[PDB]
């Protein structure tokens, strides 16, 4: 048995969203489907507990009202719905299964991989790079730091790349931050030899696929 | 509606070496009927579903090694991993499945300990493309420092700025058990081009007294 | 006695205490060192193997202090909390078996 779930989400504020939640075993047979979410960063937190063979759902306090949980039997599936989306909803809902033949409360058997849903209001947008070109004090023989800016994108996720695959000893790729407009941002570095330069070449390729959008770039210090 | 309360939030230790958690509920949870503890945790390594370890406060979990090993009962549980090995870097929850709603903990970040390392510094003039947009960017880049603390702060013509700095932090590099730090400040085309000088300082414990790196505008 | 029989529920021990019983019948014989069974947890054998010529079921015959658990049969929920657990306890010389507090329903 296995639980499958639905795809990631990019909606706008005051939305509605449904996440699918789907058994490949038989079906829910004296099983309950709770629902855990974890907003970034956070830790773990409940949402409320639905039992398909009873046909009863149970919420905690926080989250009355604000969602709703359904499942049907034909397809064996479950569903959680969202009303009136803030934009602090931002967050991943994972599946859990506990079975209910010895006992009521229990135990989390089998979890699923968890729905993506972000919450903002913003246009798709393609990524901006821009060089962070290498110092040319440097370390001055010790190494030489050198990457490529990514900002003004939306949604994430986006795929830094350094010449194709060459180049993986020292790249560093940050979590990207949200900035103050709605647009993501993050920067990749790669730290290299200083006699590297003038002599072997950079190229940070990056991936942007919701927009479908391949950007590349050469990095090469001022001098 | 029994609370959990773990401790310490994060945690810090040698590897192959003893570690401990703890956890708290308000309320008692050994059931008289069954003498039996109604206590869970789980492992979630980053970016994946977590995973059960222990049930009923004791029985360790069939495929999970031998090293982890719950114990502890009433209200003063805990677990503790012997020999800490580079896998087992992850946050453990407590769960409290005596009685509807479920309360999960705050979670601990278990996290491999080692010597301190001084961290490197670089700063980055901006792009003269982003000149063109009208907005300026500088970058100040932290290499490969332990522990995790470190404090800086962006200063313009000997002037302290706030507010206008963000930050991002790596999660620890396994092979090396390292960490990496960038800031970065918004400037517009104006703000930037009349000021001359941009410095970066930097406090660390490593660091036996504050490293500036400044550069000079064209 | 034998354990209570409860509405669609199947009973389930872990652990025989020693001096259950199963050639007149088998026999859990254990000491210090260990616990096994002849005529073929410490003070606890474990099932016997499976031995060709099975009787579909299993008849067990308890000595005091014997510990069981109870499961809702496929296609049933546990509405109380915890699996459910009876034991024979000696009262004024007499033998009897804790009543379980549990209901399966669907």
């Amino acid at each position: 048995v296995q639980l499958v779930q639905s795809g990631a989400e990019v909606k706008k504020p005051g939305s509605s969203v449904k996440v699918s939640c789907k058994a490949s075993g038989g079906t829910f047979s004296s099983d309950a489907i709770n629902w855990v979410r974890q907003a970034p960063g956070q830790g773990l937190e409940w949402m409320g507990r639905i039992i398909p063979i009873f046909g009863v759902a149970d919420y905690a306090q926080k989250f009355q009202g604000r969602v709703t949980l359904t499942a049907d039997k034909s397809t064996s599936t479950a569903y959680m719905d969202l009303s009136s989306l803030r934009s602090e909803d931002t967050a991943v809902f994972y599946c859990a299964r506990e079975r209910g033949d010895y006992s009521n409360f229990w135990y989390f058997d089998l979890w699923g991989r968890g729905t993506l849903v972000t919450v903002s209001s913003a246009s798709t947008k393609g990524p901006s790079v821009f060089p962070l070109a290498p110092s040319s004090k440097s370390t001055s023989g010790g190494t030489a730091a050198l990457g490529c800016l990514v900002k003004d994108y939306f949604p994430e996720p986006v795929t830094v790349s350094w010449n194709s695959g060459a180049l993986t000893s020292g790249v560093h790729t940050f979590p990207a931050v949200l900035q103050s407009s709605g647009l993501y941002s993050l920067s990749s570095v790669v730290t290299v030899p200083s006699s590297s330069l003038g002599t072997q070449t950079y190229i940070c390729n990056v991936n942007h696929k919701p927009s479908n959008t391949k950007v590349d770039k050469k990095v090469e210090p001022k001098s | 509606d029994i609370q959990m309360t773990q401790s310490p939030d994060s945690l810090a230790v040698s590897l192959g070496e003893r570690a401990t958690i703890n956890c708290k509920s308000s309320q008692s949870v050994l059931y008289s009927s069954n003498n039996k503890n109604y206590l869970a945790w789980y492992q979630q390594k980053p970016g994946q579903p977590p995973k059960l370890l222990i049930y009923w406060a004791s029985t360790r979990e069939s495929g999970v090694p031998d090293r982890f090993s719950g114990s502890g009962s009433g209200t003063d549980f805990t677990l503790t991993i012997s020999s800490l090995q580079a896998e087992d870097v992850a946050v453990y929850y407590c769960q409290q499945y005596y009685s509807t709603p479920y309360t999960f903990g705050q979670g601990t970040k278990v996290e491999i300990k080692r010597t301190v390392a001084a961290p490197s510094v670089f700063i980055f003039p901006p792009s003269d493309e982003q000149l063109k947009s009208g907005t300026a960017s500088v970058v100040c880049l932290l290499n490969n420092f332990y522990p995790r603390e470190a404090k800086v702060q962006w200063k313009v013509d000997n002037a302290l700025q706030s507010g206008n700095s963000q930050e991002s932090v790596t999660e620890q590099d396994s092979k090396d058990s390292t960490y990496s730090l960038s800031s970065t400040l918004t400037l517009s085309k104006a703000d930037y081009e009349k000021h001359k000088v941009y410095a970066c300082e930097v406090t660390h414990q490593g660091l036996s007294s504050p490293v500036t790196k400044s550069f000079n505008r064209g | 006695d034998d354990p209570p029989e409860i509405p669609h529920a199947t009973f389930k021990a872990m652990a025989y205490k020693e001096g259950t019983m199963l050639s007149l019948y088998m026999l859990c014989t254990g000491n210090s060192s260990h616990s096994s069974w002849d005529n073929q947890l410490p003070g606890h054998c474990r099932e016997p193997p499976p031995w060709e010529n099975e009787a579909t079921e299993r008849i067990y015959h308890f000595v005091v202090g014997q510990m069981v658990y109870y499961q809702c049969v496929q296609g049933y929920r546990a509405l109380h909390r915890g699996p459910a657990e009876s034991v024979c306890k000696m009262t004024h010389g007499k033998t009897r078996w804790t009543q379980p507090q549990l209901i399966c329903t669907g």
